[PDB]
């Protein structure tokens, strides 16, 4: 069965599946967990960074796309660089041409259509990364989830990577609480740390291990690393 | 021998293209969507599965508009459907640029039809993993279509595709028989909510969110619009009443 | 996609051989034998017509000996159609040299160019090699009378006497046993026919199965003559050398 | 067959994982970062004694403040150095300043995944991944002395110390215990020379191993054989000392 | 060694299985068609089957108006049919523009046949799974039927039939042209040539026809057009007042 | 024939103190003998503590300022939020301008 | 999309056979018999019209084709492949010759350009060879009357007479008996009709036989008068009647 | 490089306490021939923006289609197309300003002067000019062609600086625009009595007035 | 058009096309270079499968790139021609732009960079060739000798051999070449080259060709008699024991 229909992305299986895409989806789960959640006033990214040795640095998980939008990654970083690059240029074009901040909904639609082109043409390969895109636009706080299948979804909260089901279930339970943390960035981040720590097992999140990013009403997208995330451990 | 199903443009010994047949499996696996042709327009409805309480209500819109007068809904691989609507939009713009008039639905139908068929001519592409239900109002009345991964399309009185297609087709067939004079746009909207609720028993384990749109000459001035607020609620209640 | 149906004509074997070049050389080994012999005062080209008939017009016929210039010629062994593609580019290379320099092309420069084209088909492009082996017989004022050989690999070499196609092993032994450096053209004519007469898989060696060419100077001219033998002349020489 | 940018069912690219195997078959290379500079060391590994060792160039200058060591298919590195050099000089032509070490590394890694048979993205014409890993050592004003590991997977890590090639898993475990944040440059030199000595099949002298460093003051310098000789002598004396 | 059955390359028997399998696609629709020539007209009858009640009958047709003068009936799946139709229309419009006269029936046929022959020799293109029957009243040749297949073959017909029950219809017509000794229906009005076509389709298939079971096309000097349900019902009423 | 250049007048002035700098400019935009605006800003904060004016043809000046502000944004993205030193901004603008050597931006620019 | 078949589909096998050329020649063998006979003052080319249905009009399919006013072609094998070869043969006679020298190419040179087109189908990316063998008959001022055979390989050979397709082995034997260098064009037509009779199962009349000659100039087929140097085409397709007259003396 | 053929004269405009007024005559001139008389040179886009175009009318009609194409495109996958994510005057302007500058830079201009007049979503007045060179400027008063020379001087006696805008009512502004249209008919040799006028108020929305005429003209003094 | 990846990684981390290209070199006739104190000498064996050759015209194994640099090789003869041409063109281009002949290292680096490119470019197979490149830098007297292999790796050798039975003749040179004391004369450097081939060639008067390169573009090819004399003297060394 599977072996015959997984050679390339241009081939359907007899059950109507795209195996090269389902293998790309597997690159995400093998990746280090990350979490997004929002209120009406702010959206947060919390990510667990992963080091090779105790001599190596922890690989950066959060990328800024514009002053009002950015994303966390899980899977191949070199693909996350390609898509975040593309998204930076869409945010850029909107500004220079229409003097208009790109809508977070429209960022989703553009990523989706770029992902899709790799999964219907011979010689291409699907992207091997998942992204949690957060922004504040003219219709407030937004959190997107991107799969390399092309599927983009708008959620109040979610997590992707290894053991990501722990944080996702916690959020699913906390929903009524964190959706109402409006005009308090500190308490939203604390709620997102508690979420990610539901996906721990190995270790306990430390100062040079935890990465957090926030965007909101009067907060441009900014990344907190090291000593800056001390007060949240 | 065999291997007739590994390469897209290839004919089996019985004259079939297995790669197109396998794309149909991706569609059948999809969510249930329907079109209903009323006496001056068309109604589109679609089942949206709620994975979790985390999906924002109303916010992940599936029904897409082409030009200002055409509606499209699809079942199967959603990004494939999007790729086709982008082609739809380029095609309608191209036509309007040259001929001034907005594209007639039959003209627009064949434009999609020829593109999708092009994607069964070569082993270097994959067939579309969607069945598309689309139409609207032109110079000489309302038109409903459905378009398979093979490129096959026809006009329909009603159409349905994906998970719940047998429940829907059954319910559509009854309407065609019980209303020979025609259905109104107000009625067709209610009737469309009902057919999506009844066809959601093939998926009854997960909760769901109803989405409806319409193009009526009298009710929306021959323009595609979404059903919202009171008229959406009236239609939800009409189905929640009749499911019991 | 297409990958499935690619023979990959330009790869190495584990032994570091070129499959397609090896199999093309195999093809050529079945082809009518061709012999080149260089003397002090000229060159001889003889070739065995593979397959004939009472009805094949031999006066209008040319399948092995081709003029590239007024000083250069080739004996072919292998696919004729392949040879004619290479022959035509070589005829043009010679005319480009003459236009650029106002001198007739040196024989090695023409040979190297053809050989480099064949090499190309070996290393990129993914097309089958030219199933052809050439004997070149030329004259220029640098190296005088020259004899070269080229094969599907793009490899060329120079000879005093050589054979290509069928029975080269047998032919090369016989040439090497009765060839002396101070030979005259008339002696090379006789040697060339004897060698063919002994390697032939056919009953006898008649005029209607041979192509014959010579490149002799004149003491009463000082210029070089290419004489492609007409059927009657091949019949005459065939008696004179004692094969009737 | 099967495509060159195909995914395994585990979620890994075939051609990148096989490449990582080629890099284990390579000569050893060790980098050690300190607050007094970064040190780069390599096994020369001559295949015969008739080979003129000092024609083995596995440590190269990128700019005055950036050098790199290689391990794997070293011919694959030539076009990666030519791109780094061009990047660093081009950066200086446009901004009248030295390129950051991290940006130079990012630039080299952006090449690594440009392989395919016509992959729906840009114009990645290059049949296969590179078969070589790079250590990239440098200094800049912003983040100081830095060592980076640059793989054919397009990811780069920052290491306090790192070993790549045949002796790697062994040598890394040695660097794990030995490295501390207050190492001097002289300590770093001996520590490289020592770990090479352990993992090399040959006996280490000034002809089958090469040292280099990069310091803010003098920039990137390959040590000639006479200076490395006197650090080998110095190593031997300290190891006999207990 | 088994891939000579997947692309248009020769088998060891000198055969192109992809072409042979493309001909098999032609019958997938289970529709029979026949063309006949009048004194100054040409008529194409095709079966019309509408299984689904949710279908719009009006939008279900395998007859296409290529140009003012040329009509085309297709035996094969509708997607390939519509591909062939659009190309034939495009070609028809470009011929007029470049050469200043209406593309003739037989020349259009040759051009679509040359296009089919190319899919028969180039590997990246599959043949179309359709048989194209072209009809006009040519201003030079007169009433004309020209048919092309996935092999790139084409020829002129006195009359012709296509579909699963091709042979029943063919031998019916064959017998009529042995009896009449001529090579056209000797009839002045197209109305009585359409009645001839429908009559012989009933006797060859052994089936009756309602007004929605048939689809009719007529070529006259300077116009090709299709009949409505209502134009056919008139036609069914006349054959009924004779049997 | 179509003239791609025009002249919007105005004047700008840059003076350097020991621990500060100023860049000044009138707010008047003109065409021939007509006034277009009495308040059209011409001196811009580009971020990284660099101010810029490109006086002359407004359309060529607004283009250059736009391309430079964007050059600052992409420097931050490409070089880990590094600050663009004035000497570096200058060299970057030399390349922006020389880019159109054979269809120049009709501006005199100060930073 | 985009032809990604940039590689040969005809490669050498370990034996040194080119599978697709061998298989194409098999397709030629299955095809209907055609032949050609050279006389002192003309050439004749002949084939059977094998109608695919008695409802088809065999006049609307030519197996014999005019390439230039002095050159004609016939085939055995796949008819569609012949049709597009005739299109390309007519056009190369203009682009490569007439639009340069202002005369029609001689027979041997037009044959060469067809051979070249067929050779390319044997080596180019993403094509199969042509499944036909052509017989090309022609006159030119400096070479006189000639008859050539062209095989899927792109190899061509000059013939006093020959046959191709189904019964070609038998037919070649019957021509080797009857042929001489002193045949008049009438005697060659006669022999062609006899030879083709051994190949035809059913009806053998001028409605089932397609025959043409390269003969004298036909000034009545030129379509204008006044210019003496122009004497009109040497190619003439014989009528259904002209065949039937010579079958009553068979 | 082109030369304009059918042309439209002055576009005039100013701001007031609660929005903006724009006006332009209904004439397409063909050199010295006053050829076409029904021509609308005010393009409404959504219900918060008008675009007034002078110069070549073939180029105007093309710019009119670019704006309908922009409206269609913005509604695509945009469930807030009639709310928070509707087109703003500033979005429409910047789009035109970009196209204009690109076309001059390819030596193939759109031979026009354009004035975008609207109210932004936040209640702010928008008024900005762009022309075939890609030159752009704001002012409390803006006019094209002749309007520059004669309308600005009259309209500036009502709003000379920004501080004057909240002191100016709709009635006062509207009268000023109507009088400027008369003065232009007196003195511009390529102008028409008939004109369209648009008000965009941040309360009453968009008011578009067609088939207006210059009234209360003084010709009586001519007889002496 | 044709961009198929022919050189790819196998699971154990090898590039089979590159590996197999070396096997073509192993099959090729032997080539050897030894560098003297003040010269470099290039030796190559000639086959004997067929022998009826014209030695006037047959392309010789040692090629001049510039007046001061030579290239010999082992592998596919036809592949050799493509490398030699590219190098000769790079030689004239270098002189045109830098106003100075190539160094031997530069010319080598260029040839090795080309050989490498053919190992990661779509649609091509690697060169089935290894090269010795020998000469004198401009206005330098210190001899240079370099080796390239299909992978694209290069390095400099006191002495080296490549091609069939190169294992044997390397083993000879490893225990007959003193780095302390390089062959001080042209004569004794040539003799050490012939001696090395005689291990593999098996009685070859006409089956050995020698080229001597000296400083300042002084290059010459020995004749059959000049080499035959060297063979004679080396066989008397043996028999005098
Ligand atoms: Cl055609
Ligand atoms: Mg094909």
């Amino acid at each position: 069965f599977r072996n015959n229909y997984d050679g390339d992305t241009v081939t359907f299986s007899p059950t109507g599946r795209l195996f090269q895409v389902e293998y790309a989806l597997e690159a995400i789960k093998q990746g280090s967990v990350t979490v997004g959640l929002r209120s009406n006033t702010h959206a947060v990214l919390v990510a667990l960074k992963r080091n090779a040795d105790e001599l190596s640095s922890y690989q950066k998980k959060i990328i800024k796309c514009d002053e009002h939008m950015g994303l966390s990654l899980a899977g191949l970083a070199p693909d996350a660089r390609v898509l975040s690059n593309y998204l930076r240029q869409q945010c850029n074009y909107s500004s220079l041409v229409f003097n208009r901040k790109l809508a977070v909904e429209r960022a989703g639609h553009l990523l989706c259509d770029k992902a899709q082109k790799n999964t219907q043409s011979y010689g291409g390969r699907p992207y091997g990364v998942g992204l949690l895109i957060i922004g504040y636009d003219k219709s407030g706080a937004h959190l997107l989830e991107f799969q390399p299948s092309g599927n983009v979804t708008e959620l109040y909260g979610t997590a992707i990577g290894a053991r990501s089901q722990g944080a996702k279930t916690y959020l699913e339970r906390t929903l009524d609480t964190f959706i109402k943390i409006d005009g308090n960035p500190d308490e939203l981040i604390k709620a997102g740390v508690e979420a990610i720590s539901q996906s721990l097992r190995d270790e306990s999140l430390t100062v040079d291990n935890l990465s957090i990013a926030i965007v909101g009403k009067d907060t441009p997208f900014t990344i907190y690393d090291g000593e800056a995330v001390a007060k949240y451990i | 021998g065999t291997g007739y199903d590994l390469s897209n443009s290839v004919f089996s010994p019985d004259g079939r293209n297995f790669q197109v047949e396998y794309a149909v499996k991706a569609v059948e696996n999809g969510t249930t969507s329907i079109g209903i042709k009323c006496n001056d327009g068309v109604v589109f409805a679609v089942e949206k599965l709620i994975t979790s309480k985390l999906l924002v209500p109303q916010k992940n819109v599936k029904i897409q508009v082409v030009d200002r007068h055409i509606g499209c809904v699809y079942s199967g691989l959603i990004p494939d459907g999007r790729h086709l609507v982008n082609r739809g939009r380029e095609e309608a713009a191209s036509f309007k640029k040259l001929y001034k008039t907005p594209i007639p639905i039959p003209a627009f139908a064949d434009r999609l039809g020829q593109y999708v068929q092009a994607h069964t001519l070569y082993n270097s592409v994959r067939p579309f993993g969607v069945s598309t239900i689309f139409g609207g109002v032109d110079k000489n009345g309302a038109h409903l279509y459905m378009l398979e991964p093979s490129g096959s399309y026809w006009g329909y009185k009603g159409a349905a595709t994906g998970k719940g297609r047998q429940s829907a087709k059954a319910e559509l067939e009854k309407l065609v028989d019980h209303h020979p004079e025609g259905l109104s746009a107000r009625e067709a909207v209610k009737q469309a909510a009902k057919i999506i609720y009844l066809a959601h028993e093939d998926n009854k384990e997960k909760d769901f969110e109803l989405e409806i749109s319409w193009c009526s000459l009298s009710e929306t001035n021959g323009l595609h619009k979404f059903v919202k607020g009171d008229l959406l609620q009236e239609a939800i209640d009409f189905a929640q009443k009749e499911i019991n | 996609g297409s990958r499935r149906y690619d023979s990959r004509t330009t790869i190495f074997s584990p032994e570091g051989r070129l499959y397609q070049v090896e199999y093309a050389l195999e093809s050529i080994s079945h082809a009518g034998t061709a012999i080149g012999i260089m003397a002090s005062d000229g060159i001889v080209l003889a070739a065995e017509r593979k397959v004939t008939s009472t009805l094949l017009e031999q006066d209008t016929s040319t399948e092995k000996l081709y003029k590239l210039n007024d000083k250069i010629a080739v004996a072919v062994a292998g696919l004729t159609a392949d040879a004619e593609i290479l022959i035509n580019t070589a005829r043009i290379h010679a005319q480009n040299y003459l236009k650029t320099y106002n001198e007739d092309i040196p024989v090695e420069i023409l040979v190297r160019r053809l050989s480099d084209i064949k090499q190309g088909y070996t290393q990129h492009g993914g097309l089958r090699p030219f199933g052809v082996s050439f004997i070149y017989a030329g004259y220029d004022d640098r190296y005088g009378y020259q004899l070269y050989t080229s094969n599907p690999s793009g490899n060329y070499t120079g000879w005093k006497a050589i054979s290509v196609g069928a029975n080269t092993s047998a032919a090369q032994t016989l040439l090497q046993m009765d060839y002396k450096d101070d030979m005259k053209v008339d002696d090379a004519i006789e040697l060339a026919l004897k060698t063919l007469s002994k390697t032939t898989d056919s009953s006898a060696l008649t005029y209607d199965r041979l192509e014959f060419a010579t490149i002799r100077k004149g003491a009463n001219d000082g210029e070089v003559y290419q004489k492609i033998f007409k059927p009657q002349e091949i019949k005459d020489i065939l008696v004179k050398t004692g094969i009737t | 067959d099967r495509g060159v940018s195909t995914f395994s069912p585990e979620g890994r690219l075939f051609q990148v994982e096989y490449s990582l195997e080629a890099i284990k078959l390579g000569s050893t290379a060790i980098g050690i970062a300190t607050k007094e500079g970064v040190v780069l060391g390599v096994e020369k590994r001559a295949t015969s004694p008739l080979l003129e060792s000092d024609s083995i160039e596995k440590i190269v200058e990128i700019d005055r403040h950036i050098g790199c060591a290689m391990s794997g298919l070293t011919a694959d590195a030539r076009s990666m150095i030519e791109h780094a050099r061009t990047a660093a000089v081009t950066h200086n032509l446009y901004y009248d300043e030295d390129i950051n070490v991290e940006s130079l590394t990012q630039s080299v890694c952006d090449l690594a995944l440009r392989f395919g048979e016509g992959a729906s993205g840009e114009e990645r014409l290059m049949s296969r991944p590179f078969g070589v890993a790079l250590l990239i050592a440098g200094h800049d004003a912003d983040d100081g002395y830095q060592l980076f590991h640059a793989e054919p997977s397009g990811t780069f890590y920052r290491y306090n110390a790192k070993a790549i090639g045949s002796g790697s898993e062994g040598a890394q475990a040695e660097l794990l215990n030995e490295w501390h944040s207050s190492l001097t440059l002289k300590e770093a030199e001996l520590l490289v020379l020592k770990i090479l000595k352990q993992v090399m099949e040959e006996k280490l002298d000034e002809n089958n191993a090469q040292l280099s460093c990069i310091t803010k003051q003098d920039g990137f310098k390959i040590y000639d054989n006479e200076k490395t000789a006197e650090l080998i002598k110095e190593l031997k004396e300290k190891e006999a000392a207990e | 060694a088994g891939y000579d059955r997947h692309i248009t390359i020769f088998s060891p028997e000198g055969r192109l299985y992809q072409v042979e399998y493309a001909f098999k696609a032609t019958n997938q629709t289970n529709i029979n068609s026949l063309a006949v020539r009048g004194k100054d007209c040409t008529v194409v009858i095709s079966q019309k089957k509408v299984p689904d009640k949710l279908l719009d009958p009006t939008t279900v047709s395998y007859i296409f108006c290529i140009s003012r003068t040329i009509g085309m009936v297709v035996n094969g799946p509708i997607p390939d049919a519509r591909n062939a139709a659009l190309r034939a229309k495009a070609e028809a419009a470009e011929f007029r523009y470049k050469y200043g006269y209406d593309m003739p029936c037989d020349v259009l046929a040759k051009r679509m046949a040359n296009l089919s022959q190319i899919y028969t020799q180039r590997a990246y293109m599959r043949p179309l799974g359709v048989i194209l029957t072209f009809v006009s009243v040519d201003e030079e040749l007169g009433p004309s039927i020209y048919k092309t297949d996935p092999a790139g073959y084409y020829v002129g017909y006195k009359a012709t039939a296509t579909g699963p029950k091709q042979q029943e219809i063919t031998t019916n017509l064959e017998n009529h042209f042995k009896k009449s000794k001529i090579d056209h229906i000797n009839e002045e009005s197209w109305e009585k040539v359409v009645e001839f076509a429908i009559t012989h389709m009933i006797d060859a298939l052994g089936t009756e026809f309602s007004k929605n079971d048939l689809e009719v096309g007529v070529a006259t000097k300077d116009k090709f057009f299709t009949l409505s349900a209502e134009n056919i019902e008139e036609r069914l009423v006349a054959i009924a007042e004779q049997d | 024939q179509f003239n791609p250049y025009g002249d919007n007048g105005g004047t700008i002035l840059g003076i350097a103190g020991e621990d500060f700098a100023v860049l000044a400019g009138d707010t008047r935009n003109i065409t021939d003998y007509s006034i277009n605006s009495r308040y059209e800003p011409k001196v811009f904060d580009c971020g990284d503590n660099i101010v810029m004016s490109a006086n002359g043809f407004a359309a060529d000046g607004d283009a250059l300022v736009k391309r430079f502000k964007n050059s600052v944004k992409w420097y931050h993205f490409d070089h880990n939020d590094k600050k663009l030193s004035i000497n570096s901004a200058a060299r970057n603008i030399q390349h922006l301008l020389y880019g159109k050597r054979f269809f120049p931006y009709y501006v005199h620019t100060i930073i | 999309m985009t032809d990604r078949y940039s590689f040969s589909l005809t490669t050498f096998s370990p034996s040194g056979k080119l599978g697709q050329i061998d298989y194409a020649l098999t397709a030629v063998k299955q095809g209907v018999t055609s032949l050609g006979i050279k006389a002192t003052n003309g050439v004749v080319i002949a084939t059977e019209k094998k109608s695919s249905s008695p409802l088809a009009m065999s006049e609307t399919l030519s197996k014999v084709s005019l390439l230039t006013p002095d050159i004609g072609a016939v085939y055995s094998g796949m008819g569609p492949d012949y049709r597009v070869l005739v299109d390309k043969s007519r056009k190369v006679a203009h682009t490569s010759y007439k639009r340069i020298y202002g005369e029609y190419p001689p027979t041997k040179l037009l044959v060469s350009e067809v051979a070249k087109i067929m050779q390319e189908a044997t080596q180019s990316g993403g094509v199969r060879p042509f499944g036909v063998s052509l017989l090309i008959a022609g006159h030119d001022e400096f070479n006189g009357f000639s008859l050539y055979q062209v095989d899927p390989s792109g190899s061509y050979f000059p013939w006093k007479a020959t046959a191709i397709g189904k019964g070609s082995v038998a037919a070649k034997t019957f021509l080797e008996k009857r042929w001489n260098d002193e045949l008049e064009l009438e005697d060659a037509i006669h022999i062609a009709l006899l030879t083709l009779k051994e190949s035809v199962e059913g009806e053998f009349n001028g409605d089932t036989i397609e025959l043409a000659i390269i003969g004298d100039e036909n000034p009545d087929l030129l379509g204008y008068t006044g210019i003496p140097t122009d004497k009109g085409p040497r190619f003439r397709k014989l009528t259904s009647q002209e065949i039937n007259d010579r079958l009553e003396a068979l | 490089t082109q030369q304009p053929i059918v042309t439209g004269t002055s576009v005039i405009s100013m701001k007031y306490d609660n929005g903006v007024i724009i006006a332009a005559d209904n004439l397409g001139s063909y050199g010295s021939l006053l050829r076409f008389n029904g021509v609308e040179r005010l393009i409404p886009v959504g219900d918060n923006t008008v675009v007034g175009i002078s110069g070549d009318i073939s180029d105007m009609q093309h710019i009119e289609r670019l704006l309908k194409d922009l409206v269609t495109e913005n509604a695509y996958d945009n469930p807030l197309a009639d709310a928070e994510e509707a087109l703003e005057p500033s979005y429409i302007f910047e789009y035109l300003a970009t196209v204009m500058y690109q076309r001059r830079s390819k030596m193939n201009p759109l031979w026009n002067a354009i004035i975008v007049a609207g109210v932004q979503s936040n209640g702010d007045q928008f008024l900005r000019y762009v022309n075939l060179l890609g030159v752009t400027y704001s002012s409390p008063t803006l006019a094209t062609g002749f309007g520059a020379h004669m309308a600005n001087p009259l309209l500036r006696k009502v709003v000379d600086r920004e501080s004057d805008i909240p002191k100016t009512t709709v009635q006062v502004a509207e009268e000023a625009i109507v009088n400027a249209m008369r003065v232009l008919y007196y003195r511009d040799a390529r102008s028409s009595r008939n004109f369209s006028l648009a008000i965009i108020d941040k309360n009453t929305g968009l008011t578009f007035k067609k088939n207006l005429q210059v009234e209360n003209m003084k010709w009586d003094f001519a007889k002496d | 058009g044709y961009d198929r990846a022919l050189s790819i990684f196998s699971p154990d981390g090898h590039i089979f096309q590159v590996e197999y290209a070396l096997e073509a070199v192993k099959r090729g006739t032997c080539a050897v270079g030894v560098k003297g104190k003040n010269c470099v000498v290039l030796g190559c064996e000639r086959r004997s499968t067929l022998k009826l050759q014209d030695t006037r015209i047959t392309p010789s194994k040692v090629s001049k790139i510039d007046s001061h640099v030579v290239l010999s090789f082992s592998g596919l003869n036809a592949d050799s021609r493509i490398l030699i041409e590219k190098a000769r063109v790079e030689a004239q281009s270098h002189r045109l732009t830098l106003e100075d002949p190539v160094t031997v290292e530069y010319l080598t680096r260029y040839v090795a960079g080309v050989q490498q490119r053919y190992t990661q470019s779509g649609g091509v197979r690697p060169f089935g060739v290894s090269t010795l490149i020998a000469g004198f830098d401009p206005r330098d007297d210190e001899p240079k000798l370099y080796q390239t292999e299909p992978s694209g790796i290069y390095s400099s050798w006191s002495a080296q051999t490549i091609g069939r039975n190169s294992k044997t003749v390397r083993e000879f040179l490893e225990k007959n070449y003193d780095r302390k004391e390089p062959p001080a004369t042209v004569e004794e450097c040539v003799k050490l080259t012939v001696r090395s081939l005689l291990e593999v060639v098996q009685t070859g008067a006409k089956n050995i060709e020698i080229t001597v390169v000296k400083p300042d573009s002084d290059i010459v090819a020995l004749s059959s008699e000049e080499i035959n004399q060297y063979v004679t003297q080396i066989e008397q060394e043996k028999q005098e024991q």
